[PDB]
């Protein structure tokens, strides 16, 4: 059998689509031909087997509401993540009409180790949320391989966008809102008259991210449940007063805590 | 020869009249559709069916197109039966399958049926009122400027990139404006 | 086309200055075509594109080196030009960062193992 | 000179029944 | 007759492409400048010479200036 | 194969006894060592009755399919499936010239197995942000390494390279890869990691100086593997 | 081909892809000039044109069932956000005339970011439906989709959210300074405060109430 068919599948189930001669049966093993060439096709298309887990996961999280905002914005890391590979994709189907370099395994060498720390950063935050997943993606930050260092950043930089949202509406307001468990402050539902300042608000420890530590978690905590009593019981109101940011949370944290008691 | 090459070259004229038009083009499926669709359905065993779609090239489906919704009549494309224009599916151009085309020439009769009624209340005040002639003076005001519209729209097919679809959404904020 | 009054036009166009007024930088400009004239190494428009692919996974721009994979591909559909080892190798070699090791990189074929 | 020449306007004519090189 | 202007077309595209090419490696070039480039490779040139002669060529207007 | 599976959780229990203040550390799923195709190491007419000047275009093409891993038709990977020893198989009928041409060339076929296996088991995080840095860029002097055999494949496409030029082309690589390999076989006999392979590394930049084109390997490479540090 | 995809996307079915009510956009037919593992990719392709012509037929009804100004905003707002599914598909069309060699995959690619717009809006389309919204009670049903958690239907109903804002501070301004009401209806008697969305406080609706009536005299 001629090889531009084998050529044409291989370059099929780079997408993670079956050949006209190359079929998938059991999804736990790799991509099988119906000599050499045969031989040479089954490390190319363990990029297509890893490729199925990886869009799977990332098309059920991001369509679940329960799985919250925080991870919905991972799955959206994902998805850009996995749109560059089809950049890529879309130029190399142009490139025939020899292409085969290896039969193209220089071209897929690059695209190997993009692959295999996305299936590892889905597997490391399987069924965890906020500060359990922030934590997840942390962890492979600390790689020392600077290419891999440089890869997780990014993602990192999207999933701490929702967790910082929700820190600039609890030390500036006092308000606490979630209909889920990512924040690291739990609400009581009971509202209380006067006994407010020492149950109305609680610690949640499970939730802390990867960036705060408990005595940050703590320190400002104080500050919104000060501000909180400032409103719900003072009736005064005063507008305008109140990853990582290369300590911009230690100042900020440390200003309003001032003002706030100063006041009270 | 003489006056015969100067019409046969510079005049369009094959397709409104009964003969068969000739059209090269650029074969290989992505342009060249309606074969490749009609030889798939003769490999298929169809038994004959001998199909007659004599031929239209795509740009000449503008014009027409756009000289319907302004609201003059007497087209060749665009056959009626009863007073509302339809799709003459007599016709094929190098693609569209003759299912596409027979749906977007139906979508845009849809709303030549809108300015042919139209036209017709107000040519039965054209050839005593004095309330309903103020109200077709209303719509022929309306009509004067959308005309212009269409009309200076045509100039520049003569001189860009046009297509059906380019023209339906030009026309967006005028063709929700007549329904 | 004649090659020294390429050369004179090429002093011509980065000197602000007419085709009577530069005699010297001709000069030196046959200086140095003269004795590299002829390929002293083998041709290969693949290792130059795999070097301008190079250049641009040193800035970690993996988009970029996929641009050039388009372009790259539109020289070769039209097909007009013959030697397309040279322009690209020039344009690689004036190349600058819009923001060692060189003895670990691969080289291409001398032309001591082949006729010159 | 052909390259000087090269510099002319490009055309504005499409054709989509003709894919491939419609000046 | 007809291909002979539609292929030189062929040749205008490819050098729109290069003008991309030159201007994201940040070369002193222009495109007129570049199309005397192409017309010193067709013939057969090594491009380390040419790009010498450019780099002298360069440093002797901005030396006086 | 099996013996690497010991040396992760070995060196996990103790970096989990010495954290408190955070736990889980991250490791790579299992599949990743267990298929033999994220690795580049694992009709048919005997050789010996064929005519001579088509045996070398055969043996060639063949040799340059083990060079990046996958075996040849004519000569075997054998399999052992253990250490950083790797062996190889020609038949016994091939003519005895080329034979001996060939097994001069076949030890950067062991000089790029045992280089891979280190990639592999020695890029997990109980070997650390040291070991990391050095295994990134010994992978970069692996991608030239590919980027060589493309080169010659493409020459050899045409019918225009030989055995007798291609002896004389894979040489300087064949050093780098030798020196990659002999420093993969130390680190991996003492276990060591941290900055006992940066204490290595100094002493093997002075060890090899043969052309200073070794030294300047070596060179980058402890400048690499220092920046974590 | 490539400008058939182009009009299967559009609303116009054609002979190759059969639109069905219950499942359309359909295609088991067998293609000698395309090759057999091409279906494949048209079939995830399938689901985003699917999707468009089911948008477009809700917009066509609306426009004794559903009534008021508040279905009047709502459209209108998801008009502007096809707006750019119908730029992007504007510009396909330009490409190909030149390149014969853009396939379905850079349409595919160009096209994947509306594989996340599209299903996060479908069930804000289908939620109004399933369960009937006429009041002024749409904003909170709205509101609680643009917090969303993927960047594209985060802004893409906040477009629409703002105008359904703009046609609450024409009610209340002609109420709080002319003393008009009931020039338009709605879906003594001043009551608007049951399908006022609960984020807004009971404390601003009793002052509202108040300064309204306060012109009558």
């Amino acid at each position: 059998i001629t090889e531009a068919a084998l050529v044409r599948d291989i370059l099929y189930v780079f997408q993670g689509i079956d050949g006209k001669n190359i079929k998938m049966n059991n999804t736990e093993n790799c991509y099988k031909v119906e000599r050499s060439l045969r031989d040479t096709a089954v490390r190319l298309s363990e990029l297509g087997w890893l490729h199925n887990k990886i869009r799977r996961y990332t098309d059920q999280r991001s369509l679940d509401r329960s799985f919250g905002l925080v991870g919905q914005s991972f799955c959206a890391a994902l998805h850009q993540e996995l749109r560059e590979y089809y950049r890529l994709l879309s130029v190399l189907h142009s490139q025939l009409q020899s292409l085969t370099l290896r039969r193209l395994l220089v071209w897929t060498y690059d695209p190997k180790i993009r692959l295999k720390t996305l299936a590892a950063l889905v597997d490391h935050c399987q069924g965890r949320k906020g500060g359990e997943l922030a934590s997840a993606v942390h962890a492979y930050t600390k790689t020392g391989d600077p290419y891999m260092r440089s890869l997780v950043q990014h993602i990192l930089s999207l999933v701490s966008h929702p967790v910082l949202s929700f820190l600039y509406r609890w030390i500036y307001d006092g308000e606490l809102e979630d209909t889920y468990h990512e924040f690291f402050v739990a609400s009581d539902p009971t509202v209380k008259t006067d006994r407010l300042w020492h149950d109305k608000y609680t610690l949640r420890k499970s939730m802390i991210p990867s960036f705060m530590t408990m005595d940050q978690s703590r320190k400002v905590l104080l500050i919104g449940k000060s501000i909180n009593f400032l409103h719900q019981v003072c009736h005064d109101q005063t507008p305008t007063t109140k990853t990582d940011l290369e300590n911009a949370f230690q100042g900020k944290i440390d200003a309003a805590y001032f003002e706030t008691s100063k006041y009270l | 020869p003489d006056d015969r090459s100067w019409l046969e070259h510079h005049v369009v004229h094959q397709y409104w009249t009964a003969r068969p038009s000739q059209f090269p083009h650029s074969l290989h499926l992505h342009s060249n559709l309606a074969a490749v669709w009609d030889q798939h359905l003769y490999s298929s065993d169809p038994l004959y069916v001998p199909d007659d779609r004599v031929l239209v090239t795509e740009t000449q489906v503008i014009r027409e197109t756009l000289w319907l919704l302004s609201g003059v009549k007497k087209l060749f494309i665009f056959q009626l039966i009863d007073g509302k224009v339809t799709v003459r599916n007599n016709i094929i151009v190098t693609h569209l399958t003759h299912s596409c085309l027979r749906s977007v020439l139906e979508q845009i009769a849809a709303y030549g049926q809108v300015v042919f009624r139209l036209q017709e209340f107000i040519d039965e005040v054209m050839g005593p009122f004095r309330t309903y002639q103020a109200f077709m003076w209303a719509l022929y005001k309306y009509f004067i400027s959308f005309k212009e519209e269409l009309a200076e729209i045509e100039k520049c097919i003569i001189n860009t990139t046009i297509t059906l679809a380019i023209v339906v959404d030009k026309l967006a904020p005028r063709l929700s404006q007549l329904k | 086309k004649s090659p020294n009054v390429l050369l004179q036009n090429l002093c011509c166009r980065i000197l602000g200055r007419s085709e009577a007024d530069v005699a010297q930088q001709f000069q030196y400009a046959v200086r140095v075509i003269g004795s590299n004239f002829a390929p002293t190494v083998e041709r290969d428009e693949f290792l130059v594109a795999e070097k301008i692919k190079k250049e641009l996974i040193r800035q970690r721009r993996e988009a970029d080196a996929a641009l050039f994979s388009e372009l790259h591909r539109k020289l070769h559909s039209q097909g007009v030009l013959k030697n397309k080892w040279s322009i690209l190798y020039l344009l690689l070699s004036l190349s600058e960062d819009p923001r060692s090791y060189a003895t670990l990189f691969a080289q291409a074929l001398p032309r001591d193992a082949h006729s010159t | 000179l052909w390259e000087a020449a090269l510099t002319y306007e490009a055309s504005k004519r499409r054709c989509w029944e003709r894919v491939g090189c419609p000046p | 007759a007809a291909a002979a202007a539609a292929n030189l077309n062929a040749v205008r595209e490819t050098m729109d492409v290069l003008l991309e090419i030159s201007r994201i490696l940040n070369t002193g070039l222009d495109m007129e400048t570049l199309s005397i480039c192409v017309r010193l490779c067709e013939q057969g040139i090594n491009p380390e010479a040419l790009s010498s002669v450019i780099k002298e060529l360069r440093k002797a207007t901005e030396a006086l200036k | 194969l099996q013996q690497s599976l010991e040396l992760k959780r070995k060196m996990l229990r103790d970096k989990q006894n010495k954290k408190n203040s955070g736990q889980h550390l991250p490791i790579f799923p299992a599949w990743v060592y267990e298929r033999p195709a994220l690795i580049g190491d694992f009709t048919a007419l005997p050789i010996g009755t064929l005519p001579l000047a088509s045996q070398e275009s055969a043996v060639v093409e063949d040799l340059l399919y083990v060079l990046v891993g996958v075996d040849g038709r004519y000569v075997s990977a054998q399999p052992l499936a253990g250490r950083q020893s790797r062996t190889f198989l020609v038949d016994p009928n091939l003519d005895l010239s080329i034979r001996e041409l060939v097994h001069r060339i076949l030890p950067v076929a062991a000089s790029y197995s045992a280089v891979t296996r280190f990639i592999e088991e020695k890029s997990s995080f109980e070997y650390g942000q040291v070991n990391h840095a050095l295994a990134a860029a010994m992978r970069t002097l692996v991608k030239e390494h590919l980027i060589l055999v493309s080169q010659l494949e493409q020459l050899h496409r045409q019918g225009l390279l030989s055995l007798q030029k291609l002896w004389f082309y894979i040489q300087p690589a064949m050093r780098t890869m030798d020196i990659l390999a002999s420093l993969a076989t130390s680190v991996d006999k003492g276990e060591c990691l941290g900055g006992s392979t940066l204490s290595l590394l100094h002493d093997r930049s002075f060890s090899y100086t043969g052309d200073s084109q070794a030294q300047e390997l070596c060179l980058y490479l402890t400048k690499a593997a220092s920046a974590p540090y | 081909m490539i400008h058939e995809l182009l009009l299967a996307l559009s609303g116009y079915p054609g002979s190759i892809f059969t639109w069905n009510k219950r499942s359309g956009l359909q295609v088991s037919q067998d293609f000698p000039f395309l090759h057999p593992s091409e279906t494949s990719v048209l079939n995830r392709l399938c689901r985003l044109g699917t999707d468009y012509i089911r948008f477009t037929e809700f917009i066509e009804q609306y426009t004794g069932g559903l009534h008021g100004i508040y279905l009047r905003a709502f459209c209108t707002g998801l008009d502007s956000v096809l707006q750019p599914y119908r730029q992007a598909l504007l510009d396909l069309e330009q490409e190909f005339l030149g390149d014969p060699h853009l396939s379905i995959s850079h349409v595919n690619y160009f096209l994947d970011q509306f594989q996340l717009l599209f299903p996060s809006v479908m069930v804000v389309v289908e939620q109004i439906k399933s369960q009937k919204i006429h009041g002024c009670q749409i904003l909170e049903t709205v509101y609680k989709h643009s917090c969303g958690g993927l960047p594209p239907v985060r802004s893409a109903l906040e477009k629409i959210l703002a105008v359904c804002h703009g046609v609450m501070y024409k009610q209340l301004s002609a109420w709080m300074l002319h003393g008009l009401l009931l020039d338009q209806h709605e879906e003594q008697f001043s009551l608007r405060v049951e399908i006022l969305p609960s984020y807004i406080p009971v404390r601003v609706a009793e002052k509202i109430l108040f300064v309204g009536e306060s012109v009558q005299m």
